[PDB]
């Protein structure tokens, strides 16, 4: 699962059959690291109008 | 694909099903690949 976003430590508690979490637009906003089983929020990189 | 969803609930009702809400988490995804049209559950006898 590829993407680009800021990774932060997450307060969400995934059930053991869950690997990722989807938002309204079905983009992965939370993910479980496959090596150390911890949850990470994926906030997107900042977008601005110049 | 044979999907097992499971949930354990502590109940104390005597006869019928309890009234409430409990979502079943998926337990085992089982790779059988066979035709199933009829099933039968297994009980245990008590001998004395
Ligand atoms: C290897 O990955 C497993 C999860 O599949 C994890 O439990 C274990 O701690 C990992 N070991 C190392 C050395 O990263
Ligand atoms: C599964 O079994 C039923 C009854 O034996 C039969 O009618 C049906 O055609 C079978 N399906 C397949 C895909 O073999």
């Amino acid at each position: 699962l590829t993407g680009t976003g800021v990774l932060t430590e997450s307060n969400k508690k995934f059930l053991p059959f869950q690997q990722f979490g989807r938002d309204i637009a079905d983009t992965t906003d939370a993910v479980r690291d496959p090596q150390t089983l911890e949850i990470l929020d994926i906030t997107p990189c900042s977008f601005g109008g110049v | 694909y044979f999907k097992i969803y499971s949930k354990h609930t502590p109940i104390n009702l005597v006869r019928d099903l309890p009234q409430g809400f409990s979502a079943l988490e998926p337990l085992v995804d089982l790779p059988i690949g066979i035709n199933i049209t009829r099933f039968q559950t297994l009980l245990a006898l008590h001998r004395s």
